[PDB]
């Protein structure tokens, strides 16, 4: 199936990307016209 | 989506929707007109124009400006919000700038002197006025 | 008899199921996102039905083949 | 770039929400990758034996 290590790495990358994207969303929100 | 299921109808809410839709039609038309005018000026005024294709492009640009003016008059008269003053001002300024740039290009491509720096400055001023119009058009 | 017949080679080599599923699913998901985005950002005056229908059809098609191949890859072999 | 503010905003909100959902559903999935999918501890063995009946 999928090694535990693989799943953990995927979880880490997804979480970090999601948090950076949330920050980017806050920047876009403030920048509204 | 096709089911209204609304008991009370309010005029201001529908007015906002229609005004936004009109402002979308207008913005799309302005973008298309700038793209067309710029493409025609770049593909018909390279080294030889003969004042034939340039005249057709000027006629097409005048027709597009007339359609945009008709849409602006429709949004001014029919709708409740003004949405006309800034729109009409930007439309008049863009039409005048496009006519002046087309005249300068047709004069530089059909004369003894080849204007290169003057044409670049005219294109930069046109792009600056277009950027100001896009900043004012929200 | 049995000699006349020959080994039943599968139409799709199984080793290609994962990659084939991925691309199809990706494309299908992207189309679905587009449809939902279009649904959210559209007023009543500007809702082209032809566009909606076409995007829906393509999305569903890809999503269907995607899910099927994904299921197959999981080893259920429906 | 060319995309309007509305479309961009909603596509970001939707992207982030979907990612978050997948993240949550795929981080409480450790006890299954290691050992096969079997219910564990003292309580889930009654709820299971009841939902089955």
């Amino acid at each position: 199936m999928i090694t535990d290590v693989q799943l953990a790495i995927f979880a880490n990358m997804l979480g970090v990307s999601l948090f950076l994207l949330v920050v980017l969303y806050h920047y876009v929100a403030v920048n509204n016209p | 989506v096709r089911l209204d299921f609304s008991i009370t109808k309010d005029p201001a809410a529908e007015a906002r929707m229609k005004v936004a839709c009109i402002t979308e039609q207008v913005l799309t038309l302005v973008n298309k007109r700038i793209g067309l005018y710029r493409h025609f000026d770049e593909t018909v005024n390279r080294y030889k124009q003969s004042r034939d294709i340039s005249t057709l492009n000027s006629g097409k640009k005048s027709l597009e400006t007339e359609h945009k003016a008709l849409t602006s008059e429709i949004a001014l008269l029919q709708s409740r919000l003004k949405t006309e003053g800034s729109d009409l001002c930007d439309r008049v300024s863009e039409m005048q700038k496009l006519d002046a740039q087309v005249k300068e290009l047709v004069l530089k491509s059909a004369v003894e002197a080849e204007r290169l720096v003057a044409g670049k400055l005219k294109k930069d001023t046109y792009i600056e006025n277009e950027k100001l119009i896009s900043g004012k058009r929200q | 008899e049995l000699e006349a017949m020959s080994r039943y080679t599968s139409p799709v080599n199984p080793a290609v199921f994962p990659h084939l599923t991925v691309v199809l699913l990706a494309i299908g998901m992207f189309f679905t996102a587009w449809f939902f985005v279009y649904e959210v950002t559209s007023t009543k005056y500007t809702r082209d039905i032809y566009k909606e229908l076409l995007i829906s059809l393509v999305a569903s098609l890809f999503m269907g083949f995607g899910v099927l191949f994904l299921l197959l890859w999981v080893g259920i072999y429906v | 770039l060319r995309l309007s503010y509305e479309k961009q905003d909603t596509l970001l909100k939707l992207l982030i929400l979907s990612m978050a959902a997948v993240l949550s559903f795929s981080t409480r999935l450790f006890a299954v990758l290691r050992f096969e999918s079997v219910i564990h501890e003292f309580d889930p063995y009654f709820n299971y034996r009841t939902t089955r009946f």
